[PDB]
């Protein structure tokens, strides 16, 4: 019973790698090739790194 | 004066190469980046203000790295169109004058000195490589608006466009925040990174090879010069770390997955810039060309148009030193002790915690822990059983070029103690 | 020194048998056997005439190594040594024509010397290697003719239940550590002179250290494990029913007389338990 | 002197990966075992062959080295451990240079006398354990490899951050571990150090939730087995924690210390009781040594000095018997072909008294008082009790599952009913089973030479617990 839950166990640190495997292909999911995308979440930066300091 | 055998070199090989053969041009070139090189080493602890224009030890470290970059570059690049080394001097130069002065407008003619010839490096005439150049060019041309804005802001706040003056409250903020778009942009920190990837993966890889490396260099020798608030400093480093890292996971192609690297790598060395060290992210980019410029080299012997992961796989049975060296290159790349890597990030974020940025730093290190899924999935890699990948074992030149440069990497790792006394003011 | 002979002759003995044993003739092994059994009660009753014997020495600190030979000591040797002598020259006859005469007997010397072990000890840590000892020469003859699988689960079987006391013995040990801090028979009883301290723990001490002789002598809940050990040969039967073995737990309690003696609540269990 | 027996193992190692053959380097082993084993007999006291040399100084890191009774004893186990594994082998593909390679970066990790070099060789030891992993052996190596080093690494990075708050919030001029130690940390400083020292060191001792790693990683290295062995020696988890996370951090600790002994205790029941389960001598071995380690770390996590000691000694000697039964595990293997413990049942009267090795071996595992596994785990006992009683009794719900584990694998690997039969033993075989079972015996029964050295750091190291 406790050797399969170990089996378990490890399989879910597994599972948070594929967490950031998840996370990983979402956050390079949002380059598309667009330029025009790119301009957008530029300007979107811009805004937010000045938001952030004064 | 290195400015002077970079000017002389440009402007006499623009039109000697008209009565000139390409390769004697290359020869040139060479030449040409070697002696601004060796004139650098031979005033070490010279620093040599002129207008402007200021020579310290942040322009000699630097400097020395981006004419590294240059060199290695230009020693790849055998395909005869005299210009295709012209603008590298060109460029050259650019990275120099922009590492070299703290002032904001001759820092943007810098900027635009390094930056124009590269969008016309990215032509290898493939339609992906014009793509590159587009998309460069456009962001580029962007983020320029955004840093003379800055700059005209910055004569906003203070009657000055050289940095260093004291300072108001709002809008001086509001101008280095300004600047800070431009800059970062051109060291590829997030959220400014996005043409990175695709630039890497578009361009000619020899090119890419001389962006990764001399670009970066100079770009953080301009960043060491802006007074750089913890605040933004801290978003900057965030998210370049996470994205640099996470993103780079999904990756299956190497050139993209190496520039993905180099946003997290960006990411680690802002920490020094919490307390603007310089010995240490001199240091740190030390490492990082050396590592970078071998990886890069040995990406070439590959492909130059683009490069799949699974193309490395084998390396080391069809050449062992490279296979090596490559492997070195991941693991310095990793910060993985004893390499010359794992002291630069070391002493990045030693300055971080100095500093007293803690969550920020940490954040960093669980994601570099993280990064070493990937530094791994190359380096081992080496060892695979080769699929049929194409490969041209390379000159004496690069064999002995990655090898040695590889060498220099646990030969640091060993004995920081070497180069480290003096990457400050030169004592 | 020469006490740690008794303990040692059965030992100088036995490694020979397994080290070489398969090297000798088949009237021997159980000779030497035997004559180190017959000058270890010989060589130990000399002692013991001569009025008893000490060993004090050098191990885990604040833990010293001693080996006490008094009268309820030299009592214990002769029945374990003198007895045993006689089960060892007969197993020289019950046993023949068998491979492992060597096996045989060099696992009877060792069992011989860890019941020496047992009686003579004056801390309760080395009366352990005695336990264990004993318990793991019970588990090597058990099984001895090991090419059955049930003759193996027989001895996998008292090495496992006699741990479970085993156990008990421990915690105890570790109470009467917590508590004086001598862990050594002779100082634990001097020191229990007086008005003791913590009753309600020095009764649980007794208690897990009864819990521990349960095991040993096949008392209940424990006594499971004993029908079982049938499987070994009949005079291995013989040594642990009656010479040794099962003795060590009545003589745990004998020795620790100065911890019962002082427990109303406790002692009755004990006489509750063996009734049942 | 130290520099140069951390060294001649990473020598002899390098001369070994590009130059073989393996005798060489074999014979390079037995000089580092002899040297090492010199040098546990010699030392006077704490200090003994002091090194300190710049490295980066104005960062305040030094090359800074010396044998306490604890360095000089591991010296010892690691050296003869490896050795073993050395003159044993049968896997020899010339990489035995990695192993001294990681010998030597251990012995290193060990002689540390300052925190960061201590975490440059903690670090640095993981690239020969990742690489004799994936071009030595396992079909899924690169799983076990990935999880192993992002384990430890995750683990580890974070913990940069702690040692370098260790220094820069406490004031201390360098990194040497007297001067860290010469300026103390307060409260909610001394908390996330200690914490960030403890979640790499918990996970590399391995604490429960923190093992996962463990079993993957023992099973597709070579199926001898020595990168196992070593393995098991880069488990240096709770010696982290005594000379380290504790020491330089104790306010937290105090606030740690009920969950560092509630996961030790249920880490040793639930090692001892799911090893039962094991169907191969990788697995068993494995969770035989999260066991024993859930022992080791509950005799530090006490305070009390006779469990502090008690943990590092089990430690100690639980190097030479898990390393030995990985290695016969491997030398079985070769001759059968499978680490599977059902299969080729009876290999009694086939083999010789290589019964007896295993079956010794296996008595010192389950902590067979005569044997090297009682002493520690005793003295760990004695101390548990002290610190929480209910804990020990929980952990020591132990004894019980070692002896169902180990002695059932015996039975069914040994003593049943005859197989096709065996090679009988090797004249190497023969050097393994003597040195190893001398080594069983006098630690087992000379606990009292060991470990002098283990007393003062104990007492004092309680103390620091203490007023
Ligand atoms: C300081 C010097 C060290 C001394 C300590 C050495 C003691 C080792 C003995 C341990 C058990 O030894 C035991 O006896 C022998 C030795 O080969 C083995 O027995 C084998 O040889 C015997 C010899 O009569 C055969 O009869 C038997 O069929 C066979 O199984 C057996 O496998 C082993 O389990």
């Amino acid at each position: 019973a406790l050797f399969y839950g170990d089996r378990g166990l490890l399989s879910g640190y597994f599972g948070l790698g594929g967490a950031a495997r998840s996370l990983g292909q979402g956050l390079a999911r949002l380059q598309t090739g667009y330029l025009r995308v790119y301009a957008l979440l530029f300007v979107l930066g811009a805004l937010l790194l000045l938001g952030v300091m004064r | 004066m290195t400015l002077a055998i970079l000017a002389v070199f440009s402007v006499a090989l623009t039109l000697l190469g008209f009565v000139l053969p390409p390769q004697g041009v290359k020869r040139a070139t060479l030449l040409g980046l070697a002696l601004a090189l060796a004139s650098l080493l031979l005033t070490w602890g010279k620093p040599f203000a002129f207008g402007p224009y200021a020579v310290d030890g942040v322009s000699q470290v630097f400097t020395l790295l981006a004419l590294l970059g240059a060199l290695w570059t230009v020693g790849l690049v055998r395909s005869g169109r005299f210009e295709f080394y012209l603008l590298v001097l060109y460029a050259a130069l650019g990275m120099h004058l922009l590492a070299s002065t703290r002032h904001l407008l001759l820092m943007l003619v810098a900027l635009e000195a390094l930056s124009l010839p590269l969008y016309a490096l990215a032509t290898w005439r493939r339609g992906q490589g014009l793509e590159a150049a587009l998309k460069y060019f456009l962001l580029g041309a962007l983020a320029a608006a955004f840093f003379l804005y800055g700059a005209a802001l910055f004569y906003g706040a203070t009657g000055s466009l050289v940095l260093g003056a004291p300072g108001e409250g709002p809008l001086y903020a509001l101008a280095l925040g300004l600047l800070l778009v431009g800059l970062g942009f051109k060291a590829a920190l997030a959220p400014f990174h996005f043409w990175t990837p695709d630039v890497y993966q578009g361009s000619p890889t020899p090119v890419v090879l001389f962006m990764a490396t001399s670009v970066k260099a100079a770009a953080f020798a301009a960043l060491l010069r802006v007074a750089a608030p913890p605040e933004a400093l801290a978003l900057l480093v965030a998210l370049s770390v996470v994205v640099g890292n996470l993103a780079a996971l999904a990756q299956k192609e190497a050139k993209r997955l190496l520039a993905y690297s180099s946003i997290a790598h960006a990411g680690y060395m802002a920490l020094a810039l919490y307390t603007g060290n310089a010995q240490a992210l001199g240091f740190y980019l030390l490492t990082y060309v050396l590592a970078t410029g071998l990886a890069f080299a040995v990406l070439s012997q590959i492909s130059p148009d683009r490069v799949p992961l699974e193309a490395l796989r084998g390396l080391y049975r069809k050449d062992p030193l490279l296979g090596l060296a490559f492997l070195v290159a991941m693991l310095s790349l990793l910060g993985l002790p004893p390499l010359a890597g794992f002291w630069g990030k070391y002493l990045a974020f030693a300055e971080a915690a100095r500093a007293g940025a803690w969550g920020v730093l940490v954040l960093a290190l669980v994601t570099s822990a993280v990064s070493a899924y990937y530094y791994l999935g190359l380096g081992l890699a080496v060892f695979a059983r080769p699929e049929e990948t194409p490969f041209r074992p390379g000159p004496p030149w690069a064999r002995a070029a990655v090898v040695a440069a590889g060498v220099l990497l646990l030969a640091l790792g060993l004995l920081p103690g070497l180069v480290l006394p003096a990457l400050a003011a030169g004592g | 020194m020469a006490l740690l002979g008794t303990i040692l002759l059965p030992l100088l003995g036995f490694a020979l048998l397994g080290l070489f044993g398969k090297r000798m003739r088949e009237p021997l092994p159980g000779v030497l056997a035997s004559g180190l059994v017959l000058a270890s009660f010989l060589l130990g009753a000399g002692l013991l005439l001569s009025g008893g014997a000490r060993f004090q020495a050098e191990w885990l600190p604040g833990i010293p190594f001693s080996l006490l030979l008094d009268n309820l000591s030299g009592f214990m040797l002769l029945i374990v040594t003198g007895v045993g002598f006689l089960i060892h020259v007969y197993a020289i006859g019950y046993m023949g024509g068998d491979p492992g005469y060597s096996r045989f007997f060099a696992y009877f010397n060792l069992f011989i010397a860890m019941m020496l072990t047992l009686v003579l000890a004056d801390s309760y840590p080395v009366m352990f290697i005695g336990w264990e000892g004993v318990g793991l020469a019970s588990f090597l003859l058990i099984g001895f003719w090991y090419k059955n699988p049930q003759y193996a689960d027989s001895a996998r079987k008292a090495f496992i239940v006699n741990r479970i006391g085993d156990l008990g013995f421990m915690l105890g040990m570790a109470i009467l550590w917590a508590l004086y801090g001598t862990l050594s028979i002779s100082e634990l009883k001097e020191a229990m002179e007086g008005p003791l301290k913590n009753p309600d723990l020095l009764a649980l001490a007794g208690l897990l250290l009864f819990l521990g002789a349960v095991g040993k002598s096949a008392q209940i809940p424990l006594m499971v494990w004993l029908p079982d050990a049938m499987a070994g040969p009949t005079p291995v039967s013989a040594l642990i029913h009656a010479a040794t073995m099962v003795t060590a737990g009545v003589y745990l309690i004998a020795r620790s007389s100065f911890l019962y003696s002082v427990l109303p609540d406790v002692s009755y269990a004990i006489a509750v338990v063996g009734l049942l | 002197m130290v520099v140069l027996a951390v060294l001649l193992p990473v020598v002899f190692g390098a001369l070994l990966l590009l130059g073989l053959p393996r005798a060489l380097g074999v014979l390079g082993a037995g000089l580092s075992f002899l040297l090492n084993l010199y040098l546990f007999l010699t030392h006077p006291g704490g200090v003994a062959h002091a090194f300190q040399a710049p490295l980066l100084p104005g960062a305040g890191v030094y090359w800074a080295f010396g044998l306490d009774g604890l360095s000089a004893l591991f010296f010892l186990t690691i050296a003869l451990t490896v050795f073993l594994g050395a003159l044993v082998a049968r896997v020899e593909g010339r990489f035995l240079g990695l192993a001294l390679l990681m010998e030597g970066l251990l012995l290193g990790l060990f002689a540390a006398r300052d925190l960061l070099v201590f975490y440059v060789f903690f670090e640095a030891a993981l690239i020969p354990a990742l690489l004799m992993l994936y071009l030595y052996g396992g079909e899924g190596r690169t799983r076990a490899l990935y999880t192993f080093v992002l384990f430890t690494l995750v683990g580890s990075l974070p913990m940069l951050a702690a040692v370098l708050g260790a220094r820069l919030l406490s004031g201390s001029p360098t990194f040497l571990l007297e001067d860290l130690l010469a300026h103390p940390l307060q409260e909610e400083a001394a908390f996330w150090v200690f914490l960030g020292f403890a979640l790499a060191f918990a996970i590399k001792t391995p604490l429960f939730p923190l093992h996962a790693w463990l079993p993957p990683f023992h099973q597709e290295n070579h199926p001898s087995g020595l990168a196992d062995a070593l393995g098991t020696l880069y488990k240096v988890g709770v010696f982290a924690f005594f000379r380290f996370a504790i020491p330089l951090a104790p306010e937290g600790f105090a606030q740690a210390q009920g969950l560092l002994l509630f996961l030790a205790a249920l880490s040793a029941l639930y090692g001892a009781w799911v090893a039962f389960a094991a169907k191969d001598f990788k697995t068993l071995l494995a969770y035989a040594g999260l066991s024993h380690m859930g022992v080791a770390a509950l005799g530090v996590f006490s305070g009390t000095p006779e469990g502090a000691m008690g943990g590092l000694y089990l430690l100690a000697a639980s190097g030479v018997y898990t390393g030995g039964l990985f290695l016969l595990a491997g030398r079985l293997y070769e001759r059968t072909g499978t680490l599977e413990i059902g299969r080729y049942r009876g290999l009694a009267q086939s083999a010789p008294g290589l019964a007896a090795l295993a079956l010794i071996l296996f008595l010192a595992m389950v902590g067979l008082p005569g044997l090297s596994g009682f002493p520690g785990e005793f003295l760990t006992l004695l101390g548990a009790y002290k610190a929480s009683p209910w804990l020990a009794a929980l952990a020591f719900l132990s004894v019980i599952a070692s002896a169902a584990y180990a002695l059932t694998a015996f039975q069914k690997t040994f003593w049943e009913e005859g197989g096709s039969g065996v090679k009988d033993l090797a004249g190497a075989e023969w050097g393994f089973a003597l040195l190893s079972v001398l080594a069983l015996l006098l630690m087992g029964v000379f606990p009292g030479y060991f470990a002098r050295g283990l007393h003062p750091l104990a007492e004092a190291f309680a103390k620091l617990l203490g007023g």
